[PDB]
């Protein structure tokens, strides 16, 4: 096996006194900047929750007792996240992007102002070489569905995306899982690698086995909550010959399981060597830009989902066009071409919405990135996806808003279809970030994606056409007025089919004689051409203050569901 | 008493099973692992009759006496699958109870439970017999005795030999070992157990009568632990203490890929490690045994498993009187049924009110509205319905009828029978507060006609999503594309939004096709027969005339024509179903 070592800097440990949970008792540590831990305790001791109360981050109920100092200080969620890295069973690597892209990206957000290009460069393949990921170099990384890419590879890598400020401590949970144990051993000898640099090693395995075994440092084992004893690889061999072992293997015994003054001096010396163990250790605009470059990339090398939404959006037009096809015998009914007008307006979302939430609830990795620190709210990623999409919506659009123009005739020329367009515009991307919002604040795909189409539902009522509007409660009258839905279509209506313009209303032989009148006779003439851009703009505005408080204020984490 | 359980020569077609040969008698067990290339997993599969495929399967299974034919497989079989889903809102007593009196046609409702009660007892679940079984989060029924009752299941079939895929995986310390035992005992009983277990301890190795290796579909050791802990000692490589030998001697036996130089290497090694008890004493005595059961006949000389599991036409009666129970045993899921038609009515009549009526501002244009919605809506509660609820037993129908139990459509049919009731009510219990409320012609004969013409598409919805859930397996899908029909379907089959004798030639057709349309021209006719309006137009029928003018004298037909699709999609269902039977393996 090839090869020792390319990373290594140095300075931190880690220390404990009695704790407890709902689910431990009473814990006492050595973890020393070098050494690496191999915690292999039963199955569900609070093991896999053990790393995760250690971080501060605790599932089971909040702690019962203790103390944690990290090398030489308390414990503290502020403290933890600009010393210890963590890696979790968990991945979340963009689809789209080669390995060294994937670290230069993340790179860029935690190296330092101050630091040169050249370094990060020389930093990224610093750590890829370190961890071998040779020729994944320049190779795209998901395999959740290029399927073109190793797995005992992609491991590393998302370790690698920790390794990039060279941490003293490193925490991981459970990294075996899944490898074979052919390449188990070729991870869990490179993390042993790693911790021979001044690196501090932390492991949670389970069902070690015998051979992934022999190559810990140090060990600890516990079985619910208790521990058995901690000790090194060979010592614990030797250490439950106080009770006898056998034939098989080491976890066998995971199955198994100041007084005479003589001891007071000793409780004094552990007093003394312990002073000792700690005596020896004793900005956003350029995140903004980073996000907004991965982010936009990725979705763009994405083709498959593109050509969909195109596609998604195309035939929509092409449908809705035809179905009120403008030329041709048949005359377009200013009974039906409202209708239409409505349409173009409140059908999209029923497509937009599920595009959308879908993606953001796909989204789990922010929330690792709040934790681990990539990224603020301030002014950072609030901006990061509502920029993000953008140029794809802007096709997504035009490509669903001008056919149907055409199609269904309407008024000729230009500045009418731009002043359309325009509208739909808005209309379709206020409801984009009404989808963020509904997402990024409730807690699941399924509910947020209710939370919408109940809002939807309720908006398109309140829309003009399929209710005649002045007549209604309070409870919609008010509601209409924030209706993107119905302001797509006064709007539309608006600049389409009455303005200073004039129509041929007709049934059968007719072709007759009409104007603006009829718009006013609708009661659709009170609010003016312009102010309605407006209107949605500052609707906008109301969504877009609920996304970014959710985001601010409220985390979101992972669900299963889509 | 000693029971014959053999192989020789097996192989599969890509050509992943090769020359396999295995010997067992009843009271034993064996315990296959596989490497992850595995090849275990395909074999247990296969030998349990669960595919035939393109391909082919060599050799034969000698049982007992004469050798097994490809189409007894399932017969002289029994199965347990890596997981075992069961119906999460009734009782272990209950889906005992179905699942036996599915299986079995005997002496009464009463004691088939009889017999229940000496399988639950058997296994050591009598305790929580008549409990809530649940999901592991809803119930607590046991994440451990969940497995043990499916287990339950194959031995109402009275089985002697058995078939169990990973039953260890998925569990912890305590739980993994209480479930081998129980394998064990069943072992104890007169049984033959065949395993393939994944991820074991090193406690267990010392448990097993017969411990056998596959690497990539070939065959390697087969024999006692000692057996093999001398024999590939005879091989060479011992494995010392310290290794846990039950994982060792399988990181020896299996080739893998970490470089071509780690690859090629190991290949080699795992073949001479092959061959050298391909040829070796043991191998040839196991074999011998195989043909020593044909060359005696001994004191068992028998093989066994079930009889007649017959009436399809009385089966799934069964089958619904669970789902029933099951559908109705889960307040969660009951209300909505029955309800959210509703919810969509009160939705609707607070932001409508009451049907202006008086002038023409607020009249027809209110209510075009409010039928369009509810023709495109009546289908939407019925995908929320399906989708929703019927993906379990989906499933179960699949994981259930690979055992031999009842036909993929039986099932579909069952729910589809069951809505009929809820879904009927729902549009009653809407009905009935919304259309008087909103006060829209209201005798009650055309009250009751509005009321059968919103339930059609409340079952539309359901059946076509039940349709689509049997070609479709990914629900969510499902419930985007139902919608889009749905939606899609009422723009261009009711006249509302564009006068259908006006629209342009081909959507026109499509109109026709779509119940939509035949809805519509009900609802429309219906509420206006005849009515008087303030002021554009002024009666009832000058509306009519304008949307849907075929519709005033048609009507009668047209409720023909809406209720003529239910048959159809639960058909059509019933074909997709006795399809997918072959498309999921």
């Amino acid at each position: 096996l090839q090869d020792r070592l390319f990373s290594s800097e140095s300075d931190n440990s880690l220390y404990f006194t009695y704790s407890g949970q709902p689910g431990i008792q009473n814990l006492s540590f050595k973890v020393r900047s070098g050494q690496m831990l191999a915690i292999i305790g039963s199955s569900g001791c609070g093991r896999a929750s053990l790393l995760d109360v250690i971080t501060g981050r605790g599932h089971g109920g909040k702690i019962k007792s203790g103390q944690i100092w990290i090398n030489g200080q308390p414990s503290s969620p502020q403290l933890v996240r600009k010393c210890v890295a963590h890696v979790r069973q968990h991945n979340q690597l963009l689809p789209n992007l080669t390995v060294r892209e994937t670290l230069a990206f993340i790179a860029q957000m935690r190296l330092p102002r101050t630091f040169s290009q050249a370094q990060r460069d020389k930093r990224v393949e610093d750590v890829i070489a370190e961890l071998r990921l040779r020729q994944c170099a320049d190779t795209r990384v998901g395999n959740m569905y290029v399927r073109g890419l190793s797995g005992g590879e992609r491991r590393r890598v998302s370790i690698g995306v920790q390794l990039l400020w060279n941490p003293g401590i490193l925490i991981l949970d459970e990294p075996t899982s899944g490898l074979d144990s052919f390449t188990a051993h070729n991870l869990v000898k490179t993390l042993s690698r790693l911790a021979k640099g001044n690196r501090l090693v932390l492991i949670s395995l389970h069902q070690p086995r015998s051979d992934i075994f022999r190559l810990f440092d140090l060990v600890l084992l516990m079985t619910s909550g208790t521990p058995i004893y901690l000790g090194a690889a060979q010592h614990m061999v030797q250490y439950f010959t106080a009770i006898g072992y056998p034939c098989p293997r080491y976890s066998n015994p995971a199955d198994f399981y100041a007084q005479s003054l003589a001891a007071l001096f000793l409780e004094k010396v552990r007093d003394l060597d312990d002073f000792l163990w700690k005596a020896e250790t004793k900005g956003a605009v350029q995140q903004f830009t980073t996000l907004i470059r991965r982010q936009i990339s990725n979705d763009f090398r994405d083709l498959p989902t593109l050509l969909i939404h195109g596609a998604e959006a195309c035939l929509m037009s092409m449908t809705i066009g035809f179905l009120y096809f403008g030329h041709g015998s048949i005359q377009l009914s200013f009974m039906d071409t409202a209708a239409l007008l409505f349409m173009i307006g409140a059908l999209i979302p029923f497509n937009v919405i599920l595009d959308v939430i879908s993606k953001c609830y796909s989204e789990r990795a922010m929330l690792y990135y709040e934790l681990e620190d990539g990224l603020y709210t301030t002014g950072p990623y609030f901006f990061a996806k509502i920029l993000g999409e953008l140029p794809e919506h802007c096709a997504y659009i035009i490509i669903y808003g001008m056919p149907t123009y055409w199609l269904a005739n309407l008024r000729p020329g230009l500045q009418p279809f731009l002043l359309h367009f325009l509208l739909v515009w808005l209309v379709v991307f206020c409801c984009r970030i009404m989808a963020l919002a509904a997402a990024a604040l409730l807690p699941t795909f399924h509910m947020a994606s209710f939370f919408s189409n109940a809002l939807y539902n309720s908006f398109y009522l309140a829309g003009g056409f399929m209710i005649n509007l002045s007549s209604l409660w309070t409870v919609p009258a008010w509601i209409s007025k924030v209706s993107f839905l119905r302001w797509c279509f006064e709007g539309l209506m608006k600049i389409q089919f009455s303005r200073r313009t004039y129509k041929m209303p007709l049934g059968n032989l007719t072709i007759a004689v009409s104007g603006d009148k009829i718009l006013s006779v609708m009661e659709l003439d009170s609010y003016p051409l312009y102010a309605i851009y407006l209107i949605v703009i500052g609707l906008s505005g109301g969504f877009m203050v609920l996304y970014y408080v959710s985001l601010r204020f409220i985390k979101q984490k992972p669900s299963q569901d889509w | 008493e000693p029971h014959s359980l053999g192989i020789l020569h097996a192989s599969y077609s890509r050509q992943i099973l090769k020359d396999v040969s295995l010997y067992v008698e009843s009271g034993q067990i064996m315990c296959i692992l596989g490497s992850s290339g595995s090849g275990k997993t395909t074999l247990l599969d296969a030998m349990s009759g669960r595919l035939g495929r393109a391909g082919t399967f060599l050799g034969e299974v000698y049982v007992n006496g004469r050798a097994l034919r490809r189409e007894q497989f399932q017969d002289c079989f029994s199965y347990v699958l890596q997981s075992d889903t069961l119906l999460s809102s009734l009782t272990v007593r209950e889906t005992l109870h179905y699942t036996a009196l599915l299986a079995i046609r005997r002496g009464n409702p009463g004691s088939f439970q009889k017999k229940v009660e000496a399988v639950m007892a058997e296994l050591s679940l009598s305790h929580v017999a008549d409990r809530l079984i649940g999901n592991y989060s809803l119930g607590g029924i046991s994440t451990g005795e969940r497995r043990r009752v499916s287990i339950a299941a194959q031995l109402l079939q009275d089985p002697k030999v058995m078939l169990f895929d990973e039953p260890t995986t998925g569990l912890d310390c305590m739980t993994a070992n209480q479930i081998v035992v129980l394998l064990v005992e069943l072992a104890r009983r007169n049984r033959i157990v065949v395993l393939t277990i994944h991820q074991p301890r090193s406690e267990l190795f010392q448990l097993f009568d017969k411990i056998a290796i596959l690497s990539f579909g070939e065959l390697i050791f087969c024999g006692t632990p000692a057996e093999m802990l001398d024999f590939f000692n005879d091989c060479g490589y011992p494995c010392p203490e310290h290794s846990n030998p039950f994982d060792f001697y399988m990181d020896l036996t299996s080739v893998d890929t970490q470089s071509k130089e780690r690859e090629i290497e190991t290949s080699k090694r795992v073949q001479m490690i092959e061959s050298a008890y391909k040829k070796s004493a043991i191998c040839h005595k196991t074999l011998k045994n195989i043909e020593r059961m044909k060359h005696l006949k001994t004191l068992p000389m028998v093989p066994f498993k079930t009889k007649d599991s017959p009436g399809v036409f009385s089966k799934l009666g069964v089958l619904l009187r669970r789902v029933t129970r099951n559908l109705v045993r889960n307040k969660l899921a009951v209300i909505t049924r029955l309800l959210q038609n509703l919810i969509m009515g009160l939705f609707l009549l607070f932001f409508v009110l009451r049907v202006r009526s008086n002038v023409l501002k607020g009249a027809i244009q209110d209510r075009v509205g409010l039928l369009y919605q509810f023709v495109g809506a009546t289908p939407y509660t019925g995908m929320l319905n399906a989708v929703n609820l019927f993906p379990v037993l989906r499933a179960v129908s699949d994981q259930e009828s690979q055992d031999g139990l009842y036909q993929k459509w039986q099932m579909m049919l069952a729910y589809a029978l069951h809505v009929l009731p809820f879904s009927v009510v729902a549009t009653m219990i809407f009905s009935s507060v919304c259309y008087w409320t909103l006060g829209l012609h209201p005798e009650v004969a055309r009250f009751g006609y509005f009321s059968a013409a919103l339930l059609a598409p409340h079952l539309i919805g359901e059946f076509l999503t039940l349709v689509l859930l049997g070609i479709v397996q990914n629900p969510n899908i499902v419930n985007s594309v139902v919608a889009l029909l749905s939606i899609a379907g009422v723009l261009v089959g009711s006249g509302f939004l564009r006068n259908i004798q006006e629209m342009p030639i081909p959507f026109k057709i499509i109109s026709y096709f779509t119940f939509q349309k035949y809805c519509s021209e009900i609802l429309v006719v219906n509420e206006f027969y005849g009515l008087n309006f303030t002021c554009a137009f002024t009666q009832g029928i000058q509306f009519i005339e304008k949307t849907c003018p075929g519709a005033t004298s048609r009507f009668t037909m047209n409720f023909l024509i809406l209720y003529s699709f239910i048959p159809a999609l639960v058909i059509l269902g019933i074909v997709v179903f006795k399809i997918r039977d072959h498309l999921i393996s």
